């Protein structure tokens, strides 16, 4: 095997009630919790008739997990395993990793040792979080910090949401950012990462409208999300365990963090259209205009991709797909590399929302990969922080929230140093 | 006699189910059925694979060996999967890390001893034991590391009982894995140095084989392995019939492997047409040998055309004249005198079975060991050193408890191994 | 690796120890301990230790170095006890790092402090 | 086997309606006395129809007794056993031991040998009260006094409620309890212990309720107790007599205090959750905040424990979930004592009131033992009492009571010896 | 033929029930019915363990000894439990303290002459007398104190029968209680003075032996139970069968017993395979030796990898070849030399009954008289001493009419019984 699962901060909250509504809607588990092992890897059966889930949630101001236990879903997870810290969230990391969100992560943990030691052999706690905000950017960063300490021997895979190139809301947000990076950096396995505002592009130029809610977005990566786990995790033609991942995706240390992308994102009402090819799909992975993060491939040489698709595919149609990638050289895959391509093939088609605006094909391809691209949105983000640190801006509200100079300076030289890692692991031969 | 099955890994396994799938019905083995054989000869030597329990239970005396229970609870899940006595599934429910250094070392190293037990408690099964058949793929965790450790046991075991290696060697255009090379490398290393008789496969040299030789427009993976299963079939428990002039595993290695590196062959099926119009039945026998010798049609990614032949060994399974056979064989060692090695008289080792493949009316399995199969641990190898250089995925290994050496060694070794091949291409 | 911990291992301790599954007993873990607090009742511990129940009290021995000292590090005595080498390899590097920086200038005497056992 | 019990003091009272209910609850026996060997140890087969309690009940203000023969319950226990003394109280020992408690003592035994002679190779007496009253204190005191040489025979296991670490009621408290300990002391086979307050915590944080009645604690040794007597001396798979307690888990004649602990502490509400495994519960004994005694395992070495289980559970399951434990040393090592696990394991699951506040699971641990750690307890009390002592606060009201400087400071320089006592049998090896 | 069970303190006690429940089926005795046996062999020998006095009432000749009623009365108020001669229950409804002194000096020393007077009317039953069986546990007073006097009564009585115990000594692990050391020290003792044949039983080593040799999940200790009660019939009854080459206690003794210490042996059955699947016949005979001569299926805790043994005996029942019986023995003890001791050049002794098992083909008692269990009284001995010097809990002993001599007695005594027994592990 299983992977656990922390949505931590109204955001990794948000976009939890969404994966976690993708998921039950893909395995026959009404919100009651009953359906009528396989996916045991993310659902206990508490004996008994009901499913429940294998995940908690972590927001220090109730709004947002209050409305979890309003609507239909209230009935599918434990009243318990949803963390509350009726305080203050405030949108800066300081207060919500020191100071305040000290006194809720032991609370938190116990759970995430609670609901870790009911199963059998686990894999790792898939954690989702939002990169630039008070409870999602602090707190997890110890959260995540506690993890690689008491279960070093497993795999943490951190699903990320981190700034929009130029539509931030925070007015911090890089204060937070460029602080989750750096205590996370040196205990997460895999980070995901899935930028609002570049799948937003997505709502625009591949499915059209202009009346995105966030409630959308979380159906996308809640898409994204199911084919990571949710179906990897479910038997197929060419498995791939977590481990796998940061196995075949990471080539060093550094929490490295590959890109989510999904291949067939066409809007319902295009329902009826001839379906695309497996060829065109694949292609589709390789245009810089459906990846859920701006950090088209503006020179990042890629270094590993994870090709996981579902439904109806033909090895050989893959097995060739790809060769003809290979083969594009416009595409340049990075040097210390021959080959870079796990092929993961899972059977069950995708599964779209009832009625949300996602086409509804039968096979998709969500591709993700660290590309020495995030060489540019790492340096963007690292830049703004600067400017406001150039000037303290916002500081005073950390310091006298149990931080430091230190702890800023600190870790501005460390992103530094990843400016530079993801900048030597590529463009050099 | 007799032999004992091992499915290593998933792939080692998936095959497990389609080696078994065939093999059975070429023994009229049902489910859990017993022998519903078409004949009463597809039972005189089925020994070699199962074992007498029930009267009606012979079941296939093989090892599931893997670290991803969903796997072999897939292949326990289906078909033929409810024929394997429980006892038989060696799992590892860990975390089957697509690490060579994960399934060999840390994670696998514990299993083992679970594993060696019953291979142990097959082995003591009866009578006179042969050898060992190994499924796997040279590039994950718990194919090419725990399965290849699975063999070195093995060998220290019985340094008697032969070891044919069935590894499904990293297919060059695009890899199924990243760090393939890595767990390829390393496997390879164990392998020129334990088993006796390896015959590499490769996932595109089938689909070719298999979209050109079979106008099959849709190979899903279940074929690849079938047709594969279809030559491990040919190869023993064919064998294991009669025959004008039959062999068994050591013949076949005793006239195959020249030089003790072990050797790796490259298998070649004989009837490979599509299926309705291409029944074309130009199957006399000038027929199989255009077949199984010419380029395309080894399962093998490299080409025979690139490099001498030390030893080959068609292995024929369908009634045909001793002379049409033992004939043909010589103008192929003429026509092609250029690349056939010349310090062997006659290199070909032509074997003949008798009851073909059951709905077919003549076959014979190609198994060819080719100075060729250089340039493809060429690939492999070539692939280590690029990313190797830069140590790329490799603290996925060291932080398993491995070494900076350890990957030095095999590379070399492996990369010798290409070397002295060439040593006969000269 | 095993080969590097264990030979570094073994010239510390000055032991034998063909492979890291020896280390399941407990015993080296203890005086890897002694070597740096110093504290450990070595009598105590079964060092020789051929049987499981031996191995136990090594493990509450080093349970106790670990509580006394206010070491956080967890010890899964039940997975170690087994001698499985994973379990085993992962502890004993956690440990060099631990002696690493621990480790203080004085000369230890592995020997001595063994009673030459 | 029987075991005779005397409830003395209000609170030995109200604890015993309690204990006394939750028993026919469990046997089928309705207020009425009437049900439609076994339990016999504990209930004597009066009339033809009916079932005599087989205890007493002295307290010295009629108020607390009375109340028992005002409601349903009223039926149960014969119009004689509930002694009172129309006279005073009085929140000191020497009034309620010497002076007036004394004029009852004589025909409270009388019943103790009235009753004690009707049954059939008795067992003990379970004695019930609580430490830090004046009808608690004292009286007992002399009662336990005049039972050990009466029938020095026997068990005389008593179950104390000795006072709340910082919660205490009567401004003198520790006078009465440092008396009440060293009197009883020389007498005692084995005393249990509950902590009032550290109840508390178990219905605050183990079944939420910020409303919790006395005749909630109750409630709760009401069932401990359950698990000691009544269950026990009921058939089952592993069988645990009166005696064998104070055998396996008495190392030394002091009279021993060991701690009540209850398992599965789990609100109505949460009645329907998944329940918890065999696992869970024993480990749940491990833990400090569920030991119905605020002596936290602070250091104190445990030195004998008797695992009472009751309801559906494996041997195996013990003889491993035990196994386990015995290799977490949580406890610290003293040398002396190998193996200290008594496993009794009854078959009836437990019962909890129709709709009181208690879970109902189909499966319990009530675990009790010796713990060096009442080191503190006892100290942390005798300090207490010290302080007053020290000023003579309110020893007027003793001395006028027929006590002298000697019974206190010769009661002190008594308990002193318990905390060397307690000290001593661990710390060191 | 003839023997007289022994029921003693409630372990002893609740086994008796499990070994009547078996034996019984084993023989055709319905609760209070007669012998509705499916054969007509099971009859001429019963005698061994019954009365006749009806003709339809055939009442188990065993004592039922314990000083805590609710124990017999949950025996008596069950199945089976109303065929024993209310006679025969000699209860001690004092309070049945866990105190070895408690049951063998106190409380027990009166219900002893209430008891010895019933033992008395057993044996002068009928024809000649064998010996007695006797169950009970070495960790409580009803079993350890009171029973281990019931025997050294008895063998005063008739130093010339019999007696063969079958001992619950305390498990490692943990403990089922907290003095058990003290109880069990003390009633080994007794032991290895008295009684000439002891079979130790291990509340763990059955456990393991039942949940991994028997998918058993929830092993109940009825299970427990009846797994013993299953070898203890494999012994007596059994022998007291035809057979090609049978043996009886005495055979068992004279054979078993190099020195006269009395010496503890390990029980082990053969066909141990879970229900359904595992059903799988290998039972050829190689398949029982296979097992019986495994660590794991030992009974006892320690495992016999760990010592040499003195003698053996695979007293199977069930027709096979005197050939692949004798036969099989042999490499057994040559595959082994290592571990069986040499000054014997013959330690096992073959016995041979015919009819099986009720239920079964071909099964094999195994009680062997290995130097290993010398690793069990350390690991008692170790407790006591532990506890003793500190005089835990030692005054419910002396408190009851003791002597701080009286332990320091039996430790010494079964203390130097552990080294005597390495006297041939050397
Ligand atoms: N995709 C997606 N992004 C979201 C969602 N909700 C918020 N975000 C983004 O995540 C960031 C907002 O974080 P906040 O909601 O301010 O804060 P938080 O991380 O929940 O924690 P706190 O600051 O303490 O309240 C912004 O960059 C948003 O654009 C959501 O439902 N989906
Ligand atoms: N658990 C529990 N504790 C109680 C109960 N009643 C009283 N107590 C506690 O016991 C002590 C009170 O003793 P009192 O009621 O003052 O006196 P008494 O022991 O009945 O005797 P007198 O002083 O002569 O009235 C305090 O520490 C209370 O917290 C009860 O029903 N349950
Ligand atoms: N022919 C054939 N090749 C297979 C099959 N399954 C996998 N492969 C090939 O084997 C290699 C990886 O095999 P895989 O089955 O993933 O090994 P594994 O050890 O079980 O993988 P892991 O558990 O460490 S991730 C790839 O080169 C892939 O192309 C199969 O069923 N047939
Ligand atoms: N195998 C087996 N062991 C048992 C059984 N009953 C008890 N034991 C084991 O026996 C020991 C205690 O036995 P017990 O039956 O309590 O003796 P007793 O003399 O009757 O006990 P008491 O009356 O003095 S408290 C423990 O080690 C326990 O594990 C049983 O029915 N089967």
């Amino acid at each position: 095997r299983e992977c656990i699962s922390i949505h931590v901060g109204q955001a990794g909250v948000q976009i939890g009630n969404a994966c976690w509504e993708l998921y039950c809607l893909e395995h026959g588990i009404q919100p009651d919790g009953q359906m009528p092992d396989s996916f045991n890897t993310f659902f206990s059966e508490t004996g008994a008739g009901k499913h429940v889930p294998r995940a908690v949630f972590v927001d220090l101001e109730p709004t947002v997990i209050d409305e979890v236990r309003t609507g239909t879903y209230r009935q599918l997870f434990h009243p318990e395993q949803l963390i509350t810290g009726k305080e203050d969230a405030a949108n800066n990391y300081a207060r919500g990793h020191y100071t305040i969100g000290k006194e809720i992560i032991d609370l938190v943990l116990d759970r995430i040792r609670k609901l870790a030691d009911q199963c059998t052999g686990l894999q790792g706690f898939s954690v989702f979080h939002s990169f630039g905000g008070g409870t999602g950017s602090g707190f997890t960063s110890l959260l995540m910090e506690r993890l690689s300490v008491d279960y070093g021997k497993k795999s943490k895979l951190e699903f990320s949401i981190y700034p929009a190139p130029q539509v931030s809301t925070a007015v911090v947000e890089p204060y937070n950012s460029i602080l989750t990076t750096h205590t996370t950096l040196e205990h997460s396995d895999c980070a995901f990462m899935v930028d609002n505002e570049a799948i937003y592009d997505i709502c625009r130029r591949n499915l059209d409208i202009e009346r995105p809610t966030y409630t959308n977005l979380n159906r996308l990566i809640g898409q994204i999300v199911s084919s990571i786990t949710a179906s990897l995790r479910f038997d197929g033609a060419l498995n791939v365990d977590l481990t796998e991942f940061q196995t075949n995706l990471v080539p060093y240390p550094r929490g490295h963090f590959p890109l989510a992308t999904y291949a067939p994102v066409i809007s319902a009402e295009k329902a009826y259209h001839e379906q695309l090819s497996v060829a065109e799909i694949t292609n589709a992975c390789f245009e810089p205009a459906n990846q859920m993060v701006k950090c088209d491939p503006r020179h990042g040489k890629y270094m590993a991709c994870c090709l996981l698709y579902r439904g109806d595919v033909v090895p050989k149609d893959v097995n060739a797909a790809i060769a003809t990638i290979k083969t594009k050289r416009t595409i340049q895959f990075v040097d210390w590399c021959p080959t870079g391509f796990k092929v993961g093939i899972n059977y069950e088609p995708p599964t779209v929302v009832p009625g949300g605006d996602l086409a509804k094909v039968q096979r998709a391809v969500c591709m993700l990969s660290n590309t020495t691209a995030i060489a540019e949105a790492w340096a963007r983000l690292d830049h703004k922080f600067d400017l406001m640190y150039a000037k303290r801006a916002f500081v005073h509200w950390y310091v006298g929230e149990g931080m430091e100079e230190g702890e800023f300076s600190e870790a501005r030289e460390d992103m530094a140093a990843l400016e530079k890692d993801y900048e030597e692991v590529g463009v050099d031969s | 006699r007799e032999i004992v099955h091992i499915q290593a890994g998933q792939c080692g396994n998936q095959i497990g189910a389609k080696f078994w799938e065939v093999i059975s019905d070429e023994h009229g083995i049902d489910p859990t059925g017993s022998y519903h054989g078409d004949s009463d000869l597809q039972l005189e030597r089925i020994n070699v694979y199962y074992n007498e329990a029930a009267g009606n239970k012979y079941v296939p005396r093989a090892i599931l060996v893997d670290l991803e229970p969903g796997t072999m609870d897939s292949v326990r899940s289906g078909p033929f999967g409810q024929i394997f006595r429980p006892d038989n599934f060696v799992f590892g429910q860990s975390g089957a890390g697509n690490n060579w250094a994960k399934g060999h070392y840390t994670e696998g190293a514990e299993l083992v001893d679970s594993v060696l037990d019953v291979v142990r408690k097959e082995s003591e099964s009866c009578d006179c034991l042969q050898g060992f058949q190994l499924t796997h793929s040279l590039g994950g965790g718990t194919g090419s590391g725990m399965g290849t450790l699975l063999i070195s046991k093995i060998r220290e075991e019985y340094p008697d009982r032969i070891m044919n290696t069935f590894s499904v060697v990293p297919s060059p255009k695009v890899s199924d894995t990243v760090v393939e090379p890595y767990n390829a490398t390393l496997s390879v290393h164990q392998l020129v140095e334990n088993t006796d008789e390896t015959y590499c496969i490769d996932n595109e040299a089938l689909y070719d084989i298999c979209f050109r030789t079979l106008k099959l427009t849709t190979p899903t993976y279940g074929d690849l392995n079938h047709l594969v299963s279809a030559t491990m079939s040919g190869v023993t428990t064919c064998l294991r019939f009669p025959g004008q002039l039959n062999a068994d595993l050591r013949k076949l290695a005793v006239n195959m492997v020249p030089f003790p590196r072990l050797h790796f062959f490259m298998p070649g099926f004989a009837p490979l047409t599509s299926r309705g119009s291409q029944q074309y039945r130009a199957l006399t026998v000038p027929e199989l040998t255009q077949q199984m010798f010419d380029a395309k049609n080894m399962m093998a990614a490299c080409d025979p055309r690139h490099g001498r032949y030390l030893t080959v060994a068609a292995v024929f399974r369908g009634r045909m004249s001793m002379k049409e056979v033992d004939e043909q064989m010589l103008n192929v060692q003429n026509k092609n005198s250029s690349y056939f090695v010349e310090w062997i008289p006659n290199n070909v080792k032509t074997a003949v079975c008798d009851i073909p493949p059951r709905g077919l009316k003549m076959s014979a399995t190609f198994i060819g060991n080719s100075t060729a199969i250089q340039e493809l641990f060429k690939r492999i190898s070539e692939q280590f050193t690029a990313m190797f250089r830069r140590k790329a995925f490799l603290h996925w290994y060291t932080g398993e408890g491995m070494d900076e050496m350890e990957f030095t060694e095999a590379e070399s070794n492996m990369n010798d191994l290409v070397s002295e091949y060439q040593q006969y291409q000269d | 690796s095993r080969q590097e911990l264990l030979a570094w291992i073994n010239q510390v301790t000055s032991l034998g120890l063909t492979r890291i599954e020896d280390c399941g007993k407990g015993y080296a873990m203890i005086q890897i301990f002694d070597s740096i607090y110093q504290d450990i009742p070595l009598k105590k511990v079964n060092f020789e230790c051929n049987n499981e129940y031996q191995y136990i009290n090594n493990w509450k021995v080093l349970q106790q170095v670990f509580l006394k000292k206010g070491i956080d590090k967890v010890v899964d005595p039940e997975r170690l006890s087994r001698c499985k080498m994973q379990d085993n390899l992962e502890f004993v590097q956690w440990a060099k790092r631990f002696w690493d920086q621990y480790y203080p200038g004085g000369d230890y005497d592995a020997l001595a402090r063994r009673g030459n056992r």
